[PDB]
This record gives C-alpha cells, structure tokens and sequence, in this order.
RNA sequence: GAGGUAGUAGGUUGUAUAG
RNA sequence: CUAUACAACCUACUACCUCUCU
C-alpha cells in the first residue's frame, strides 16, 4: 500500500500515555475503554516507582460505591495486572485485615479519599498518583473542590502526586466557546494539570497533512409548472388528510415535501419509489380497515405523483433532462473529484441506505460519463447476504461511500478527497470524516445542503477549539515553510550511495531518508496488534546566537539496531529530521539491514545443498513426481551382506562353520492347534543345518520366527575347529545345495542357475548332525546318502516287493512319507502325524462310493494292496509357504485373531472324512528326516533376517568408520545385542455506554462569575471570521470553487551551519565541494572541540519513557555516538567405547511398514523428525544471533524438508539397505549360489512370444556374457523382484529421520547430532585442526584425516550471547527496574532465572517501546516452538501404550496447539506479566482472561464461549495467539538459561502440561467435530456464519435433526463451528 | 466347465498324472494399476509348457495365463400498477378522451354519473364511502374505491355529503384523466 | 491340497471435504 | 501436516460351499 509516511505516527493512546507519564495531565479522549487502557498502563508504569519508593496509587471514580458488583476497571486491575487492587463496597465497613498500606492501587470515592486525607489514614506524600474519572463533570469538580483546595494546592509541588483526569473531549464540554475557554482555564488552574489532547482528530489536524476545507452552499428551490402541479396535488392531499377522521402518513408527507423542495421532480418520483415500496407492504400488514384505507390513499397519492412525473419527461418529449428539472447542486463536488483525475475519494453520511444510493449514483455516473470512467465504483442468511454485498461494494469503490462506522478503527490508504454532503452538526464526527485526506495535497469538502453568518461563527468555533487543542497539547508539528526550505535545499544535494563507485545504486538523501526509515520500521516482524514506530526526541540549542535543533531518533525494539541514532544540528526542525533519518540509514547500512528468502546462511554447505547431477535435472523437470515425495520411487539393489560376499569355501582354505541353532521358547496354543498334533521342538532334531563361510560373521542378535511349533528363537553359533574342504567334499556339498534348494523346498525357479564358484551371494549350507558322542559336525554319511540319492525318480514298487517286505514302524516313524503312486513329476511331501495300528486296508472307508481302503486302492488306481494287515498312516500336509516371520494369529496391535470353533475342532479331530490316511507299502520314505524337514523349512526366513541384521550392522560399521561412532568391526565374543522383538505381546454494553457519553450528554460547567469575554476571545473570533471569509475557507454562494494544486556553497554552509566561519572551511575544504555525512560529523567534532561547553533543552514530549540511552546521565554524551530417572530427554551416554545402536533397532528403522513385518520405522521416524527440527532450531538460533526469526525459520525449512533428507539418503545410499516387500521365499529371495539377469524383463514384455522356442537352455549364462551379448541374445527373439525392491523417496527420508531417532534412543542427543553431521546437513561447528598425533584413535566426531592429515573435529554448542543490549550506561539497573513484579511470575512458573534478560526478552511484546534492554519474544518463541515440539514428541513416544503412527501424531497435534498453550498460560497467570502497550491486544487478552476466570481456571479449551442456555451471544471469547507465543517463548528462555538443557524445561512443564496430557491421552475423545460426525454421519451440518453488530464476533449454528439447532459464537469460524458441535455433544450426553 | 480354468486344467491333468506348479514372476509396480503377472510351469522336466498371463487381479492373471496355456495348444410496483391500468385504459374506450377534452372545474357535468358510466363501460364498479363522523372543520368527506386489481382510493371533501362524494368522483376523474393523455 | 462367498485384522496407492 | 468418507490391492485369521485327497 506504500504508506510513505511523515515522521512516525505512534499509537495515539500510547502517545497520550507518554504525555501523562511526563506531566500532570487531563486526557482529552472520548471512548472510556481506551481511557481505561491508558489508566491501567499508567498505573502499571508508576507501580514500579510506588514499590521502590514505598508509595501508593489512588484511582478516583464516580459510580463506585453505588452498585454491589465491582466496577469494570477494578476487574481489569485484578485480572490483567499483578497489582494488589482493592474495591470499596457500597457503604463499606472496614474489615480488620484490609489496608491501603498493603494495597497497590486503591479505587476510592472522592468523598472517601477526602475523608482519608482528613483523618491521616492515607498520606498525600505517600500517594504517587491520583486519577479522576470524568473530571469535566461539574458535580465531581465540586466534590474534589475540598480535595484540591484543601490538600493539593497547599501541598508543595515536590510533594504533589502526579495527577491524571480521564476527561471527555473538548468538543463535548456543553458550553459555548467563550465559556468553554473560561471553563478550560479555570480547570487547568484548578486540578494543576494541562490539556493533552492527541486524539485521532488531533492526529490528522497536526500529524497528518492538512486538508484544505472548501464549503459550497445549496440554494433553496422554486417550482416550475410540473412542480406547481406537484405542489398543488400534494397540498390538496395534506389539507384533506388533516380533516380525515379516525375517531405515519405524515412521515410520507414530511419527507416527500422536503425531497420536492430540495432536489426536484425526478428525485421526487425516485423517493416515491421508496415510499410506494413501503406502502405496498404496510397497507397489507395493517389489521385496521380505516388505517388500511388511509395507507392505501397515501399509496394512491404516490401513484398520482409517479404518474405525473412519468408523464413529464418520457411522454412530453438525458443529462440535459436530469439537469433541467433537478437542481445541479453536486456540480462543484463533481469538479472537485474531476480535478484529482492516487485518488481514494471517500464520501461520508450517517445512514446506511444513503451510502448505498450514493454508491449507486457514483456508479451510474462512472458508467454514463466518459470522463468519469476512471472512478472505480434467528434467520442469519440475509445478514450475511447484506454483509457480503456491502464488502463487495467497499472493495469495488476502495480499490468509499461510508457512514458513522467507518470513522474510528477502520484502516484505509491515504486519500486526496473527503466529502461531507451532510452539514456537520457535530465537530467530532466532522473531523473523524475529515481525518482521512492525507495525500499532501489533499482536500476536504463541506456541503451545506444570517444563518450563513451563524454557521460561519460555528466553524470559527471549530477552528478556535482546534487551535486550543493544538496549542495546549503535546509535541507539535513544524510548519510547512520548513518543508519548503528543505525542498529548496535538497534540490542540488547528491544522494548517498552504498557503493561509492556505483553511481546508479541506492539513492538515499535528506529527501528520502524518513521514508526509508519508516519502510524499515514497517517491514519488521509484527502481527495485527503490533504498531512498530520510532520515537523521536527534539532538543533546542544555541550556536553563534542562532537556534539549532538536535534530533535523537530511536528505531523499534524488533530491529537489531539498539542504540540511539543522534542527528547533528540544522537550523530548523525539518532539516534536523531528515539528517537524523539519513544518519540512521547509514548506521543501518553499517550493519547491513537495508531492505526470509532474501536471507542466506553464513556458513558454506548450508547454502550449498549440492544436487546430484541427474537428480538436479529431475528437480527442474517439475512434470515428474518431485524428489523427496512419496510419488516417485527408485529401484534399489538388495545388498547381499558384506560377510556373505566372496566368502565361498574353496579347496584348501580353512573355513568358519556356524550352526544355525534353533530353540523353541513358546509352544503353539491349543486354540491354534486345530489338528491336535504333537509339539515338535526343533532342538530335538538330530540333523539340523549349518552355514560354511570364510568371512567371519560378527555378533548378531537372536531373533524370533514363528512356525507350526510356535515361537522359535534363531541364533548362530561358531564351531571351534575350522573346516578344510577337499574337492569331492565341495562337489557333494554343491550337489546337496542344489538338491535342498531345488527339490526339498523347491525354491529353485526358472531363469536360475546353481553356480558354486560365485563372487556374490556365495556361501555353503551343510547338513549338520548332532554327534552321537556329543556336539555337532558335518554329517558326512548323510552327504554320501544325498550323493547316492540324487534327483532319483520315485519308483512304483511291484507286488512282489510289497509281498516280500513287511511293515517296519521305525522306517515310517519320524520321516517324510511321500506316496509313489500319485504325483510323479512333483511329488507331494507328507509329514507323519500319527501311525494308527487299529486302521487297516480292510478298515472302514468314510465315503460312500468306496468300501474299505483296499477296495479303494483296487478301484481307483488298479493297484492291489498285497498286505492288508499293515497299520495305516494319519499324515499332514507339509509347509507350503515358508515365510514364518510374522506370528500367524496376532494383529499388528497385539490383538489376537479369532481362533477356530470348538465344534470344528473336535468334529474334524476324529472324523475320517477329514484327515489323511495312507498305506505304508504305497509310500516312499524320503531321505530327509522330518525334524530335519522342520528346520529345513525354517531356513529361508532365517537367511533373510540374518541378511537384514547384517545390513543394519553394515550401516553401524559405516558410521563408526567414517566418524568414530563405536568399534569398527565388533568382533569381541563377550558381547550380545538386544533381542529382535516386534512389540507384539503374544463489555459491549460498556462500549454502548461510552458511545452514549459521546452522543447525548457531553455536558457540565463549573462557573461563570468571572468576565469571559476577554476581548482577545472576540479578537480571535473576528480574526478567524476575517480569515475564513477572505482566505477562501468561506467559499461564497456566487464564487464556485477552488481546486488549485544560487547562494555560494560556502555561504550555503553559513546559512545551514551558523557555527562556522567563512575562511576556516575555505582552507579546510579545498577541492571538496559538499560536506558529506562523515565530513559533517568531523566538522561538528571540530566545533565541539572549538566550543567545549554545550547546552540542551527538553522540547516537546520527546518522552521520559526511555531514559539512560538518551537521558539520566546528562553528562556531555549528547552530540555523537560515544536427567530424570523416570525417563529423560537429554539422556547422554558415553561415546568412547560405546558400541552404539544395536543392528536390531537400525534394522527396525530400515524396514518400513510396507514390509508387513512386526517392526516398523514409524515411531522412530516421528522421534527422528522432531529431533531434526529441534537441534536445527537451537543451532540456528545460537549461530545467527541478530537475525530475526522469520529468516531462521526459512533456513530450518530449507533444512528439515524431505527433499534434502532424500538427498542425504541417496548420498549415503540407504535405498539399498532397506526392506520394501514382505519376505516370500518363492518370489523375492535369492538363495545361495544363484543369479537373476536384469535385462530379460525387457525381453519378457511381449517380444519373445510367438511361442516358447527356448525353454531356458539356449541362454545358458547371462552374467558370464558381456552386455553386448546380453542385448544380442535379447534381440534374437519394470524391476527385478528377486534381488531388487522399489522404495519411494519420502520413505527414504523417513528412514533417515528414523535412523536419527535410532541413534537418539541409544547414543543420546549428542550421538544424534553427530549422526546428523554424518548425513550431510551440518549442525555442529567444524574445528578443522591439524593432525592429532595418534590418527588411529578417533575422538568421537573426528573424521578421517585427509591426504594432508587434517582432522575436522565436531565441537559442541556454543553459548549464545545474551541480548542485553549495552548501549545504555546502566542497562543492568534499567533491566532490574523494568522487570519489577516478575518474582511472583517466577513462583507461578517455577524456575528462577540466572540471566533475567531472557525473562524480559520472553515477556516483552514487539510493541513495548519503553524497553531498550532486550528484543522481542519472537526469537525465543521460535526456539521454544521446537523445544516444546521435541519435548512433547519424546514424552509421547515413551508411552507404554505404544502409540501407532496416527495415534502418536494425533496425540501430539492436539497436545501442541496455540489454543492449548494460551489456555495453560492463562491458568498460571502468564497474562498478568505480559508487558504490552498494544490496545487491541489488551482488550482481547482482557476479555479472554475474565471469561477464563468465569470458568474458575479449569483447563477448558472449549466450555467458556458457548452454551445455548447462556446469553453470551453478544461478545464471545477471544483466544489470544500472543499468549500462546508467550508460553512458547518462555519455554525457549528456560531452555537457554539451562545451558541448553531439556530436562529442566520438562521439569518445569510437567506441572503445567501433564494433566492435559493424561486427559487427552487416556480416553480417545476424537475430534470434537468428528465425534459428532461419528455419532451421526449424515445429519450434523454447519451453516454459514453471521457477524453481530458488536464488531469482533461471529455466530455459527449447528443443527442435529430431531435433537435441536445449537447456536454458536466465536471470533473465528473454527471455534464457533467446533463449540457448536461440542455443545451439541453436551446436550446429547 | 464355467469356473476358474486353473482349477479346471489342474483337475484335467491330475486325472492323467503330473503335478503342475504356478509361480509369480512379476508383480507390476504401476502408479494406480499395480497388476500382477503369473506363469504356469507345467512339467519343466519333460516338454516344458511355461505360459504367461497378464491381469489386474491375481484371479484374472491366473485366468489369462490358463487361457494362454490353452490357446497356444489349439417504484417497480408503482410501475407495475401503471401498466395494467393502461390495459384497463385501453379497455375503457371513448370516455377517457371526453374526460381529457372537458374542464373538470365546472360542476355541470355530473361526476358520480360519469364515473358510474366509466364503471359500466370498463366492466368494474365504483365504491363510495362517506364515513359518518364530522371533521374539525365540520364538513364531510368521501373516498371512492376503484374495484380493480389494486387497492384504489381517490379522495374528496365538501360542505355536504353529496358534494363530498361529487368531489371524490371529481378527483377520480382527475385520476383517470391524468393517466390518459399521451 | 486346490478353486469360491462372507466377515474379522493389518496396511499401500489414489479421489473428495474441513483445520 | 492433522481428521473423515469411497475405490482398488495384498496377505494373517474364521465359518461355509465347489472338487480332490481320505
Ligand atoms: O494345508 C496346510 C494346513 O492347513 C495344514 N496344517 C499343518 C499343520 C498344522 O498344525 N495344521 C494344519 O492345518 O498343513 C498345511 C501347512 O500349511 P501352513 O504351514 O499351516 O500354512
């Protein structure tokens, strides 16, 4: 909007507040709410003086002692201060425990306080302040007459307390102007004060540019022939209606005559428009028949007038047509707006409908006139339609035909024209209209639409009271002649440049210094309530008999410039102003502030962010799914572990042997045990399996798998005596591997070669046996058996063999009992469940089509069972799928799945229709025994989970190598990991009153017995009469309107600096033409050297707020710049000799939730992302100490965003270390000594399919051939799943975060910071030092020495410099005085501070300009945001309920909100010590705290602002965002004072957050809208709002069908909707 | 017959021996259509028939693989009041123009009889209401009501009741006069 | 063991809405 | 980033059909 403003328009209430702080004061302001805020803040400011002087403060008011409830101002001083404030009851009898010696502020009657001074129960010298409520009352003047005339005047001015009177405005005194001035002068001499006025009215009359007021009369009206007929018909109707008998038409009469006699016939029928529209309803709405006759005869009279005026210019015969009958009038106003052809023309009235019809008139004259085209012009539904229409009208005109509402509070851009069509009867409304024209030049129009001499006397009164207002007030405005001579002087002066070689740089001079200062003041971080301005003191001094002015400028508290820019003296005010602002601009550019994304970091790799080359062009190709998002997936290789590559046993090499030791720890439940089998412990297997490898496997955790026998723990154990293989032992073990993973498990599939001499995924698995003596070793005779029994086809034995052989049970006990008559090519392998002796081939068949089993096998197959006396076999199906990692009967939450029914257990336990019965001579015993088959089907999940643990140990190896985080190769035997377990347990009316005080009363006069016509009054009246009549202020009725729009350089130095000579600077300058700012400082230093004594005078209300920096000393410094046990958050274990995080947990963070496994990254991912934010915040704060928080948040959002975490993930290549699909042994798992080619998937998509033609065979090998041969054999005729798996980019970022969380959980926040350095985003300072003697030792953090032996050791967090801004002589003493009364804030919070600058920095708003000693809360808010974020995330991660992803993020996102923080702030009184000089913030916080104490300080986020049964509907409750920021900022301040310790912050905030933690944690209460949505998913709706007429408030209604419509109110839409849903829930409870 | 051809062909072969084995070969990883492709490996020892099938569903992929295996083998109201009165004015006829071309100052034309002729002419009636009380001036007044769509009252006053009704009909004649002229 | 219908439990990807 | 609804897909279960085994 570019408010290129004049000097600094400060907050006008605060301006009056500072004037009250200086001298005794009568405040000229009308609104009593603003006057309460000023009174409250002045009490707060003098509270410190009252305490350290042992004094008291008295507030005298009028309504006190009448009504039983306490007054409003008492409620504020007990709610929003820390002050001991006392209220006197109507006819108060003194209780014995009550005293004024121990009350801070005493609100008392004037009669009561008069009695106190009479009886010495309160002493006047002990009184610091006396405040008089509405002291312009005559009655209270008489009441304080004994008070002042007996006690205040006889007291010396040394002992006189400071006096404030909250009077009404001086255009509201209820006197004539003569007697007004007399009442004034008697009033200032009476109460020993002065009028301080400084309203918005005064602000525009002096601080804003002058609008020239032009006054155009309006002539009375006569009638032409048409209007003679109109007047004739109307007086006939009036003279009839006087005699019409009925033993509101006069309103239509009395308005229709005026619109006839003031505008003419066209507007007469366009008022007949409105009045016949009224009568068309009001003749039907009446019940009385004669009143109906009267209303309808008035309606027919309007029909007459409309018929005549329609028969007048559309029938008898159009700008000449409208100008003919209707009087011109508005021509001069139109020419006033035509000469301005940036114009923001505003027209003001007092009726809404007049504003609408004038908007329509300006609209139609915009479309009609070609020169005027540039003018851009219960049941709450119609209220919103009207509100939306009016704001649409306001947007169309402003980018304003206003009314009385657009007078105070509304902010608009600067204007050229303000219109008063309505003749102003009131000065207050007149100058609130006039207050907007500011564009310099800008104009004001008065339209008066003898008596002219009397209105001339009235504007003489208005100008004269304007002169009294400006004259008796605060610091003035310099006249425009000084700006004229500044415009003269600045014409030839050349601007300062930031770079002197660059001529075309930033041009800044005296003529644009103030604009740059004000734009910088506006661009600081601020919310709506904050108004950042700079405080400008001027000072008179005399040099060579010539008057000069020093101009101490002070920039806001948010800006990092914390000392006073002192200007150097110039002849007048305005040149001192421009020089002070230009010295401030150069002083800014010395520290580089001239003006988020503009800021960049101060350390290199932070601003580098090196993109990978093809990933870079992936970033600039925005059509692709973006990197760091879930929508882009990359296919990574599954890394076979380091210990499993190139470890193949070769002949001669001694080899490591590990027994895969299984141990059943939990037998299967009998509810799970459907078929009721014997439980087989896998440690009872005489034959197990073993792994032969030449590279030693490190120490690994024992993990659990879940087969039919139940939960079986898996571990690996080294054999002591090594194995050396011969060639034939290599051949038989290769045949064994091909047999076991081709035929016993059939894991071998197509495109799959057993290659024993591989380099990758090359290891041996051997059939081990328990030694009969003891121990385990390689079963050599079993290997001989597998050599003999290779891929031998099952043979159909003849009848003679079965006749020959009897049945041996031990051949068929504990063995795989495969039938030979069925399934010849792919035989079905069967366990032994039971051997039934009672059954036989002649035993009874269950089915009906066959009799006994011998007849069955004779019929269906043709085979004769030779021995019918043999016992039979109940058998089971063998394990089809071989994934056993997830337990078969548990959900992910640990909730058991439904087991089988008892009927379907027992009925199918003994029936022969189920189960499976076999004949032993009709079966072949497979060579593998059955317990060996159990561990043999256990194997593939063992191999996949060991490969997972070893990839996690490889990540731990890589960090401990590249950064010294633990032992490199953990090969010590006396060390074990934690077990891999999955977690699965198997006030408006007061504003109306102050409006009433403005409108109707405005009364009261003391005396008249003196001589008020002191001639000088009549002289000033006649002078203003002559100046208005002759000066063009009075435009007469015949006059139309007025829309009007050298010196030698050394002599210029004498004129401009009168304290130098003519020949001194002749030789001093020489070649130099103009003295630049440094030269001017040198010249003033030379003059203060040549004139060593300097004097200074306080001019204006350059305030006594600040002191010290600009005052107090007053000694020549005046011319230039002279670990809780119940779980911790900062749990820091040792880093020297610590093995680090277990590969169990690193594996947990590696494998996603997509893999369906019982271990997940997600909880560790949440704690990791939260620590990433926390540590980047704390280091970002301590690094860039002067930089405000917006740029630091932009740096952290450049840090933590998952594109950068994805870049660090691909740089460390974590895609090739994770698990992306559930382990399924037939499809996604390459067994030892095989390979899958990658390119045939391009040959698999169509291409090579007329028919087969190849059946492998022709492509014998692809890996051995080169890629040219690969592409050839592909072309002779979208990812691998066996060894590759697809992972999305955001999941890689999730793994980086979860890995940070894993390192956090085991090796502390310091380990997480070092691991954060490991990833690539820096968080710790590098100290790049030369070589530390013993390179083999790495102290934790120290990377590898380079080619020139340099370690780059990572150092700790520096301690940040405290923002106690020593630019004052006694900044510590001013800190101690300004921070008074914070001790009970500390006791209400808990933690005593060491450096109280952090306290004040936390509890200073950005507005509190009396504070020089710190900065605002926004830096500490930015810090305490992430400190509380991590504190909440880790206190909810450790919750033994074990929250899911969604549960943990819901619990935090409702535990971290500004409503929560504001509520917990207000409960412990964090509003009471929030030093703010912001008015709207004070009212918002005040009404919030009052209706929180109305809730009795219970933590309600929800039940203070609705009930439908409470009449709270006007002025609902306002939740302050600022006190939420105060709770965050005091969190940051506590964190910084603890030497950056989190356990102290949680030690404090347990007592402030733990009840709400347990309350929202224990029950899941859902979202309050969503809970009503879950109760009724098609019923509860939320309609559009409405805004009430109060000015801040919104009403939204919920409806529940057959349950009622529940009303709602909130300042925002969201709280109204939510609390409407909540009160619906309370009614449905 | 009409079921999954994997089951049909499994039973059809298992009547004549030999055990087929289906296998997953490629799960497709598309953005919103992650299809599956399976392959049947019938008798990889002797005469290997390995047939591929594409499909969004695993049942559909196995079905397509089985079919491939088989197939390779073989105001405005004051405005609105004004227009329909003009329609009543065209429905009136000639007496509107006689009303225009006469002077209403003279009482020799009988206002009540002329307005009754207008009522007879234009299919309406005229209502004359003389309320019984006396004014502060001690005279009489009447209202004439136009029995049409709108409410309709023209006023009149006089020293007697008959002169009051005559003046009311005179003002009604002024009314119907002053809409008439074009 | 295979094919099929329901529930029950875990999740992956979209579409829409609100903060 | 949080909440809700719908569609697909996957596998852990349970009860039951269509066959087979028995
Ligand atoms: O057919 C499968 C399953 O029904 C059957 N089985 C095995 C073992 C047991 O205790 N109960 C049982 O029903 O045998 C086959 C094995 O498959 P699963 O390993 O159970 O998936």
């Amino acid at each position: 909007n570019l408010h290129t403003t004049v000097f600094t328009p400060r907050d006008f209430q605060v301006e009056l507040l500072a004037t009250a702080y200086e001298r005794n004061t009568i405040i000229c302001l009308g609104h009593r709410s603003s006057k309460e805020f000023i009174a409250l803040k002045l009490l707060q400011e003098l509270s410190r003086r009252a305490r350290r002087h042992g004094r008291v403060s008295v507030y005298l008011s009028c309504e006190v002692g009448t009504s039983t409830e306490p007054c409003s101002i008492y409620t504020m001083l007990t709610h929003l201060t820390d002050l001991r404030v006392w209220q006197e009851q109507p006819d108060m009898q003194i209780p014995f425990d009550h005293c004024w010696t121990d009350y801070h502020v005493s609100i008392l009657r004037p009669e009561g306080f008069l009695y106190l001074l009479e009886t010495r129960e309160l002493l006047l010298s002990r009184v610091e302040l006396i405040v008089l409520e509405d002291c312009h009352d005559s009655a209270v003047y008489q009441r304080i007459r004994p008070l002042f005339e007996n006690h205040i005047m006889p007291a010396p001015p040394a002992d006189r307390p400071r006096i404030l009177g909250l009077a009404g405005p001086l255009h509201s005194a209820g006197c004539e102007l003569q007697q007004l001035s007399a009442m004034l002068a008697t009033l200032e001499q009476s109460v020993l004060c002065q009028i301080e006025s400084a309203s918005d009215i005064v602000t525009v009359l002096r601080y804003c540019s002058r609008p020239h007021e032009y006054i155009v009369q309006c002539a009375p009206f006569e009638m032409d022939e048409l209007s003679l007929v109109l007047a004739d018909v109307l007086n006939t109707h009036k003279s009839f209606l006087l005699d019409h008998r009925y033993d509101d038409p006069l309103n239509v009469i009395n308005s229709l005559l005026v619109v006839l006699h003031e505008m003419g016939p066209w507007c007469t029928q366009r008022a007949a428009h409105h009045f016949y529209q009224c009568n068309e309803k009001l003749k039907v709405k009446t019940p009385h028949e004669r009143h109906y006759l009267l209303y309808c005869l008035v309606s027919t009279a309007l029909i007459q007038l409309y018929s005549l005026c329609e028969h007048a210019f559309h029938r008898h015969l159009s700008r000449q047509t409208i100008e003919r009958y209707s009087s011109p009038k508005v021509r001069r106003l139109l020419q006033t707006l035509r000469c301005f052809k940036t114009l923001c023309a505003l027209i003001y009235c007092n009726q809404n409908h007049t504003a609408r019809v004038l908007f329509e008139l300006l609209a139609e004259i915009s479309r009609r006139d070609p020169d005027l085209k540039f003018l851009r012009c219960t049941e709450p539904k119609e209220a919103e339609l009207e509100h939306r229409r009016q704001e649409e009208v306001l947007k169309r005109f402003r980018m304003l035909i206003g009314t009385s509402v657009l007078e105070e509070g509304i902010d608009v851009p600067k204007c050229n024209l303000v219109v008063r069509w309505d003749p102003p009867t009131t000065y207050r409304s007149y100058v609130q209209c006039k207050g907007r024209a500011r564009a310099a030049p800008a104009y004001h129009v008065i339209l008066v639409a003898s008596t002219t001499k009397d209105l001339v006397h009235q504007m003489a009164q208005y100008r004269e009271i304007e002169q009294m207002l400006l004259s008796k007030c605060a610091n003035t405005e310099p006249p425009e002649q000084e700006q004229c001579e500044a415009e003269r002087f600045s014409a030839c002066l050349a601007a300062y440049r930031p770079k002197p070689h660059l001529l075309t740089g930033a041009s800044v001079d005296l003529g644009s210094a103030i604009a740059l200062v004000n734009k910088y003041c506006a661009r600081l971080p601020s919310d709506t309530f904050t108004k950042l301005t700079a405080l400008w003191r001027c000072t008179r001094n005399e040099r060579a008999g010539v008057t000069l002015f020093q101009y101490t400028l002070r920039l806001p508290i948010n800006s990092p410039l914390k000392h006073d820019i002192v200007g150097l003296p110039m002849p007048t005010q305005t040149l001192a102003r421009r020089l002070a602002a230009l010295q401030a601009c150069v002083e800014l550019h010395r520290i580089g502030e001239l003006d988020k994304e503009g800021f960049r970091a101060l350390e290199p790799d932070w601003e580098c962010f090196e993109l990978e080359p093809e990933d870079e062009q992936i970033v600039q190709l925005s059509d692709e799914p973006r990197p760091g998002t879930t929508k882009r997936r990359q296919y990574y290789y599954k890394r076979i572990a380091s210990e499993f590559c190139d470890c193949r046993p070769v002949a001669g090499a001694p080899c490591y042997l590990y027994f895969i030791q299984l141990t059943l720890q939990c037998p299967i439940p009998e509810e799970q045990n459907t078929r009721g089998r014997k439980i087989y412990p896998p440690e009872d297997a005489q034959q197990g399996f073993g792994i032969l490898t030449t590279k030693r496997i490190p120490k690994l955790s024992a993990f659990s798998i879940f087969t039919r026998s139940g939960e079986v723990k898996v571990s690996l154990e080294l054999a002591k005596e090594r194995v050396i293989l011969t060639s034939e032992q290599i051949v038989c073990i290769n045949g064994f591997l091909n047999y076991t993973f081709t035929n016993v498990l059939r894991l071998q599939k197509f495109l799959m070669l057993f290659d024993p001499d591989s380099t990758e995924n090359c290891v041996f698995i051997v059939p081990t046996v328990k030694a009969p003596a003891g121990g385990k070793h390689i079963d050599w005779q079993f290997l001989e058996l597998i050599q003999a029994n290779g891929n031998t086809m099952p043979r159909a034995v003849p009848d003679e063999e079965r006749q020959a052989q009897p049945f041996d049970p031990q051949r068929f006990q504990d063995a795989v009992v495969m039938p030979w008559y069925r399934n010849q090519d792919q035989p079905q392998y069967f366990y032994v469940a039971e051997i039934c002796p009672h059954l036989s081939p002649l035993s009874c068949f269950p089915g009906d089509n066959y009799r006994t089993f011998k007849h069955y096998y004779l019929v269906k197959y043709g085979l004769t069972i030779q021995n019918t006396s043999q016992p039979l076999l109940d058998v089971d199906h063998t394990s089809a799928r071989l994934n056993f990692l997830t337990p078969r009967y548990v959900n992910r939450k640990g909730v058991a799945l439904p087991t089988s029914s008892e009927e379907t257990k027992r009925a199918k336990r003994e029936n022969l229709e189920q189960k499976q019965i076999l004949v032993p001579e009709l079966c072949t015993v497979h060579p593998f025994p059955a317990s060996l088959w159990r561990t043999a089907v256990c194997l593939p999940c063992i191999l996949y989970r060991i490969n997972g643990l070893l990839l996690a140990d490889d990540i731990r190896k890589q960090v401990s190598a590249d950064l010294g985080l633990g032992r490199q190769q953990i090969e010590d035997e006396d060390f074990e990991w934690p077990m891999l377990d999955f977690g699965w347990s198997l006030a408006n009316e007061r504003q109306y009153q102050q409006t009433k005080n403005l409108l109707i009363g405005f009364n009261f006069k003391h005396e008249d017995q003196k001589e008020p016509a002191t001639i000088r009054y009549e002289e000033s009246i006649a002078k203003l009469k002559t100046e208005i009549e002759s000066g063009g202020m009075l435009v007469p009725h015949d006059q139309q309107l007025v829309l009007k729009r050298k010196v030698s350089m050394m002599e210029l130095l004498k004129q401009l600096l009168p304290y130098v000579n003519e020949d001194v600077l002749a030789k001093k300058l020489g070649d130099r033409r103009e003295l630049l700012l440094s030269d001017l400082v040198e010249l003033n230093a030379d003059w203060v050297a040549r004139h060593e004594q300097e004097t200074y005078n306080v001019m204006g209300c350059g305030d006594s707020f600040d002191n010290y920096n600009d005052h107090h000393r007053l000694n020549l410094d005046e011319k230039q710049l002279k670990l809780p046990a119940g779980f911790s958050f900062d749990r820091q274990p040792d880093l020297v000799g610590h093995p680090g995080p277990s590969p169990s947990i690193i594996l947990q963070a590696l494998t996603m939730s997509n893999a369906n496994d019982g271990i997940n990254l997600e909880r560790l991912e949440t704690i990791g992302d939260s620590f990433l934010k926390y540590a980047i915040t704390t280091y970002l704060y301590i690094t860039y100490e002067n930089v405000h928080e917006g740029k630091l948040s932009h740096l952290r959002s450049k840090q933590v965003a998952n594109l950068n975490l994805y870049r660090l993930g691909r740089r460390k290549r974590l895609g090739e270390y994770m698990i992306a699909t559930k382990f399924e042994p037939h499809d996604n798992w390459l067994p030892p000594c095989y390979y899958v080619p990658k390119e045939l998937e391009k040959a698999l998509i169509e291409a090579k399919i007329p028919t087969h033609h190849w059946k492998l065979a022709d492509l014998l090998d692809i890996k051995n051939l080169s890629s040219v041969q690969i592409c050839e054999m592909v072309r002779e005729k979208p990812y691998n799943l066996v060894s590759q798996h697809s992972i999305p980019d955001k999941s890689i970022a999730d793994c980086v975060e979860a890995l940070i969380g894993a390192y956090l959980i085991e090796c502390g926040p310091r380990g997480a910071l070092l691991f954060m350095a490991w990833l690539g985003v820096r968080v710790l300072p590098i100290t790049r030092q030369l070589d530390g003697g013993n390179q083999e030792q790495r102290i934790p953090g120290s990377t590898k020495p380079n080619a020139e032996n340099v370690v780059t050791v990572y150092g700790a967090w520096p301690t940040p410099r405290s923002p106690l801004l020593h630019f004052a002589p006694n900044a510590t003493e001013e800190l101690d005085q300004l921070l008074s009364g914070f001790e009970e804030f500390e006791e209400s919070l808990g933690y005593k501070f060491r450096d109280r600058s952090y306290l004040l920095q936390a509890m200073t708003h950005a507005s509190y300009t009396p504070n020089r000693l710190t900065d605002c809360y926004q830096r500490l808010e930015f810090l305490g945001d992430a400190v509380l974020d991590y504190l909440i995330t880790r206190h909810l991660y450790e919750d033994p309920r074990q929250h899911s992803p969604g549960a943990l993020t819901d619990l935090r996102s409702a535990l971290v909100n500004n409503t929560i923080f504001a509520s917990l702030a207000v409960r412990h009184g964090f509003h009471k010590f929030f030093r703010h000089l912001s008015p709207g913030l004070n009212d918002v916080i005040d009404r919030f705290v009052r209706i929180q104490q109305e809730n009795g300080h219970c933590i309600s986020e929800e039940y203070y602002l609705l009930s439908e049964e409470e009449c709270d509907d006007a002025e609902d409750v306002e939740v302050p965002k600022a006190l939420g920021d105060v709770f965050e900022s005091i969190a940051g301040a506590i964190f910084l004072d603890s030497n950056m310790s989190l356990d102290v912050v949680w030690h404090v905030y347990s007592n402030m957050m733990s009840p709400e933690i347990e309350q929202f944690s224990n029950s899941v209460p859902k979202s309050p809208i969503r809970e009503l949505l879950e109760l009724e998913p098609e019923t509860a709706k939320f309609g559009k709002p409405e805004k009430l007429a109060d000015g801040r408030r919104v009403r939204v209604t919920v409806d529940v069908f057959c349950k009622g419509t529940f009303r709602g109110i909130g300042r925002n839409y969201r709280i109204a909707k939510c609390t409407a849903a909540k009160c619906a829930l309370r009614q449905l409870k | 017959a009409m079921k999954t051809p994997v089951s049909i062909l499994q039973e059809l072969l298992s009547r004549r021996g030999i055990t087929p084995g289906y296998e997953l070969v490629q799960i497709e990883g598309a953005i919103h259509e992650p299809t599956f492709r399976f392959r049947v490996s019938f008798k990889d020892k002797d005469t290997p028939f390995t047939a591929m099938g594409a499909g969004r569903s695993k049942k559909e992929a196995k079905h397509a693989a089985a079919r491939a295996l088989i197939d390779k083998l073989i105001t405005q109201h004051s405005n609105k009041v004004s227009q329909f009165h003009k329609t009543l004015k065209n429905a009136t006829g000639k007496k509107l123009l006689k009303l225009q071309k006469t002077c209403l100052k003279n009482n020799k034309i009988d206002y009540i009889k002329l307005l009754g002729e207008i009522a007879t002419e234009n299919q309406f009636e005229v209502t004359y209401v003389d309320i019984e009380e006396k004014t502060f001036s001690g005279q009489f007044q009447c209202l004439v009501q136009l029995s049409t769509l709108p409410v309709g009252v023209c006023h009149g006053s006089g020293p007697t009741a008959a002169d009051a009704q005559r003046h009311a009909a005179q003002n009604a004649l002024e009314y119907l006069k002053i809409m008439t002229k074009k």
